[PDB]
RNA sequence: AUACUUACCUUAAGAUAUCAGAGGAAAGUCCUACUGAUCAAACAUGCGCUUCCAAUAGUAGAAGGACGUUAAGCAUUUAUCAUUGAACUAGUUCAUUGAAGUCAUUGAUGCAAACUCCUUGGUCACACACACGGCGCGGAAGGCGUGUUUGCUGACGUUUCCAUUCCCUUGUUUCAAUCAUUGGUUAAUCCCUUUGGGUUAAACUGAUUUUUGGGGCCCUUUGUUUCUUCUGCCUGGAGAAGUUUGACACCAAAUUCAAAUUGGUGUUAGGGGAGCUGGGGCCUUUCAAAAGAGCUUUGUAGAGGCAUUCUUUUUGACUACUUUUCGCGUGCCAUUUUAGUUUUUGACGAUUCGAAUGAACUAGUUUAUGAUGAAGUUGAGAUUAUUUGGUCGAUUGUAGUUUGAAGAUGUAGUCUCAACUUUGCUCAAAUUUUGGAAGGUCUUGGUAGGAACGGGUGGAUCUUAUAAUUUUUGAUUUAU
C-alpha cells in the first residue's frame, strides 16, 4: 500500500511519532519494515505526562504506533501520481 | 453544508478534506490522498482537535461552546487499527470537470513520457 | 405592514432567506437555531416585539423587495421608529423602507376577527391580470 | 461461509449499527465491505442515557460525538445527525436491521449451493 | 550507452456480474459479439426536481481561520521524597547525607470581549419595479429518470486494419462618420406579351466588411495578456517566426573553460465561426399493428345442464308455519288548492356613458364620492315530517331440501349464454395509441484517434490461505 511506501520515502529524514501509550519521539527515521515498526536515531521523547528525554537511538513496535509525522516536501512525491506510465517488467 | 454522493466510496473519495475519529476521542481533519487494504489513511494537512477533560462536563446533557484543543502536524499517515469512523468535511479546490481536465492532461503527459523513453532508448 | 426596498436577491429559499433576513433584525431572536419555522395560515408569531410573518415572491417585478406584517399599526410603526430613519444594513446593503401602500393580509385576517369575499374577489381579479 | 456476504443484500435499508463505543447509529445503508466496512448515508447517531441516577456516559464517546461536527448546539440530549459516515468494520458490535425483510430468502447462500449443486 | 570484476537476490494460488431458459461437445463440466430478467461501470441526456453562488443607489458584508494583539486581561489552584542531629507542641522550623527532578508561575485552568490581519465567492445580466408567495444566462454540489455501449480498467505489440479537416482572434464593448458587398420596399424611363415579367439609374431600410474619431469599462496581465521564442510598450493594447515522433523553459553536476555534453522536472493555452459527427425535444409526410362510430329471424362454432326407485333412523344441518315461557317496524312503491330547507341568480360585484360636488396642474385634463341614473313570484329536481290510498329469542310438533347408514326390488334431441355472416325495420372512408423511414427547426456534445487480434503485461476488484503476538472477528463505556 502507499501508506507505508511513503513511510518508505521518508528514511534518513526528521519524523514524529505518537505511541498509543501517550508518547511522542520525535526524530530521525534510520529503518522501517512493511510492519510499520521503525528505528530512529538521536530522537527526543516526551512521556505522556510531558516529561521530555533524549536518546540516541530507539525502535518501537507497529502495532503500537498511532500516527506518524513526516516531511511536508513528500507531498507531491511520485507515490501520489495517479495515471502514471510504466514500462514493461523484465523477463525473468 | 456538503453533501456527498449518495453512494460514493472511500476510493471515489479523494482530496476531499476529511473528519477522522479514533479510539482516544481526538479527530484528525485534512485531505485524503491513499489509504490502504486495512484502511491506514494518508492526510496531507491535518490538525488534531481534543476535548480537554476540563470542557467534558460542558458536553454532558442538561447554546454550548465548547473550547477544543488542538495542534497542526502536516503530511502524516495514521494507522487502520486507532481509526473508528470517517465523515466529510469539504470538498477539494477543484471541481469534477476540472479534475477530469488534469487527469487527461496528465494522461497525455505519462504516454508522452514513455515514447520518449522507449525512442530514446532504441536508437542509441 | 411595512414595505423595503433592495434586499438580497441571492438566497433562493423562502425559510432560509426569512433566516437570513430574520437574524439581521434580531440578534439572538427566537430562531438562530434552526429547527423548524412557523407558517400561519392565511385567515402566533415569527418574533417578539412585533414581527409577525415575512412575504417574498421570485417575480421579476418583486425581486429584490420583500414585504413584513407586524401585530398592529402602532408596533408596525413601532419599528420604523426603532431605528428612526438610521438605515440598517442587511447582509451587503442598507435597506430603504416604508409603509405598504396595501393593507397586511394577515392583518386583515386580524382585522375582521376584531373573509371569503375577499378571496373571491383575490381568485377574480387574479384571473383577469392573468388576460 | 462468510456471513458477512448477508450484510451485503441489506443495501438501501433502514438500519442500527451500534458500536463497541455504546454508540448507535440510525441510517439508510449502502454497500457493505468484506471486513464489513459500513457506510452509511442519512444518519443520526447517539448514545443512550445510563439513568441511575447520573451515571457518567462514556467520556469518550461524548468527545467523539462532539467531534464529527454534526453535533448541533441547542441540542439538549446527546445526539448528532450527518450525512455519510463511514464505519470501519471492527467497530460494529451489534446490527439491528428491519422487521419487515424476510431471512429464508436473503440468508440462502449462492456460493453455497454452488458447492452443492456442482458436486 | 558498451565491456569486464565482485556482491545481493528470484513466480502465494485462483478469478473478472449473477440468475434462468434453449443449443453443441442419466451425471457433472465447458462453451454459445445465443435468448430473457436483475446488477454494475462509462457515456450521453432530461426533467417548472433540491441547495448555494457578496456592497457600489456604497467605504460594506457572508463562510472559514490566526500555530495574532490587548495580555503579567479578569477569576481560581499549584511547586519534590527519604535518613540523622538541634529546638518544639504531644504535628512545626533549621542544618547536614542520599535518590529521582520537561520547561514554564509573565505559567497552567476557567471566563469574556474588543481590535487587527489572512484565504475564499458570477463581487454575472436585467432591473429600483406595491405582492399572496417564480418559470433570465451560467457555474458548483447532489437526488431521480430515459437511452446507448460495455461487462474491471490501462499501457505494449501485430493487421488487405479503419483513420485523414480548416479559418479568424488574445484588451473588451458601444456609438458616430465614410467605403465596400448582399437582400427587401417605393417613384420614374425603356423593351416584350388596364394587368404581369425583365433591365436601368435614383431614393429608403436590414445584415456584413475596411479606415478614422468619440465614449465606457479592464490592464495585478505585478516577468504589462501567461501558448512559446525574438522585437517591443503607458503620449499604449503592437509586430515577426512556431506548435507534439517536435520545440521551449528550468534544475543538477564535472570538466572543459561561456556553446554543448549527460541525467531530470515542467509548458505546449484560451475564445469564436465554417465543415463533419454523436445525443435530445418539437413539427410535417410516408408506412405496419391494434381499436371505437339497437331490435327480430335464419345458419355455423364453443361451453353448461337434462335418464335407479321405495321405507326407517340421525333434539344431523338449513328454511317456513303454529303453540308455550322469559299496537310496533332502524320497513317500504302512488297522491297532497300539504309544509320546510338547498340547487338553477332557470325566467320575469365589475366595465362603459351622462350629470353634480371637492382637490391639483396648464375652458381642458386627471383622481375620489356603498355618489345618482341607464345598458318577491312561478316551474323542475333532491331530502325530511304528517295524512289516508297499499302491501309485507329459547323447547315441542308438522312440511320441504341435502348428506350418511341399513333392508327390499329391477338392470342424437331440447333449453340458455357468447362470437361471426346475411336479410328486414327505426334513429371503402374518417379518429386515436404504439413502432419504423425521410425532411425541417431548436438545443447540446465531440472533432484525432478508433476497431480487431495477441500475450511467461501493469494496476484495480473479488475468493481462499487469513478469527492465533504487527492493523478488520475485540482488553480504552473504568468497573470489582
Amino acid at each position: 500500500g502507499i501508506p507505508v511506501k511513503l513511510l518508505n520515502e521518508a528514511q534518513g529524514h526528521i519524523v514524529s511519532l505518537e505511541l498509543t501509550t501517550g508518547a511522542t519521539y520525535r526524530g530521525k527515521l534510520v529503518e522501517s519494515e512493511d510492519s510499520m515498526n521503525v528505528q530512529l536515531r538521536d530522537v527526543i521523547a516526551t512521556e505522556p505526562q510531558g516529561a521530555v528525554t533524549h536518546m540516541d537511538q530507539i525502535f518501537v513496535r507497529g502495532s503500537q504506533i498511532k500516527f506518524i509525522v513526516v516531511p511536508d516536501l513528500l507531498k507531491n512525491a511520485p507515490l501520489f501520481k495517479k495515471n502514471s506510465s510504466r514500462p514493461m517488467p523484465p523477463i525473468r | 453544508k456538503i453533501q456527498v454522493a449518495h453512494s460514493s466510496r472511500l476510493a471515489n473519495l479523494i482530496d476531499y478534506k476529511l473528519r477522522v475519529l479514533t479510539q482516544d476521542g481526538r479527530v484528525y481533519i485534512g485531505q485524503l490522498m491513499a489509504f490502504d487494504k486495512h484502511m491506514n489513511l494518508v492526510l496531507n494537512e491535518c490538525i488534531e482537535e481534543r476535548v480537554p477533560k476540563t470542557q467534558l462536563d460542558k458536553l454532558r446533557p442538561r447554546t454550548l461552546n465548547i473550547k477544543v484543543e488542538k495542534r497542526v502536524l502536516g503530511l502524516t499517515i495514521l494507522r487502520g487499527e486507532q481509526i473508528l469512523s470517517t465523515v466529510v468535511e469539504d470538498k477539494p479546490l477543484l471541481s469534477k470537470k476540472e479534475r477530469l481536465v488534469r487527469d487527461k492532461k496528465e494522461k497525455k503527459q505519462a504516454q508522452k513520457q514513455t515514447k520518449l523513453r522507449k525512442e530514446k532508448e532504441k536508437k542509441p | 405592514a411595512l414595505y423595503f426596498q433592495n434586499l438580497p436577491s441571492r438566497p433562493a429559499n423562502k425559510e432560509n432567506y426569512t433566516r437570513l433576513l430574520l437574524k439581521h433584525i434580531n440578534p439572538n431572536n427566537k430562531y438562530a437555531i434552526n429547527p423548524s419555522l412557523p407558517l400561519p395560515h392565511n385567515k402566533l408569531l415569527d418574533d417578539q416585539m412585533g414581527l409577525l410573518e415575512v412575504s417574498i415572491s421570485r417575480s421579476s417585478k418583486m425581486t429584490n423587495q420583500a414585504f413584513l406584517t407586524f401585530v398592529t399599526q402602532e408596533e408596525a410603526d413601532r419599528f420604523l421608529e426603532k431605528y428612526t430613519t438610521t438605515a440598517l444594513k442587511v447582509q451587503g446593503r442598507k435597506v430603504r423602507m416604508g409603509k405598504a401602500r396595501t393593507n397586511s393580509l394577515l392583518g386583515l385576517s386580524i382585522e375582521m376577527q376584531k373573509t371569503y369575499n375577499l378571496d373571491i374577489k383575490k381568485v377574480l381579479k387574479a384571473r383577469k391580470l392573468k388576460r | 461461509m462468510k456471513l458477512v456476504n448477508f450484510l451485503k443484500k441489506l443495501r438501501n435499508e433502514q438500519v442500527t449499527i451500534e458500536l463497541k463505543n455504546g454508540t448507535t447509529v440510525w441510517g439508510t445503508l449502502q454497500s457493505v465491505s468484506p471486513q464489513m466496512n459500513a457506510i452509511l448515508t442519512d444518519v443520526k447517531l447517539t448514545l443512550p442515557q445510563p439513568r441511575l441516577n447520573k451515571l457518567n456516559s462514556n467520556g469518550i464517546a461524548m468527545a467523539s460525538l462532539y467531534l464529527t461536527g454534526g453535533q448541533q448546539p441547542t441540542a439538549s440530549d446527546n445526539i448528532a445527525s450527518l450525512q455519510y459516515i463511514n464505519i470501519r468494520g471492527n467497530t460494529i458490535r451489534q446490527i439491528i436491521l428491519p422487521d419487515s425483510l424476510n431471512l429464508d430468502s436473503l440468508l440462502v447462500d449462492q456460493k453455497q449451493l454452488n458447492s452443492l449443486r456442482r458436486s
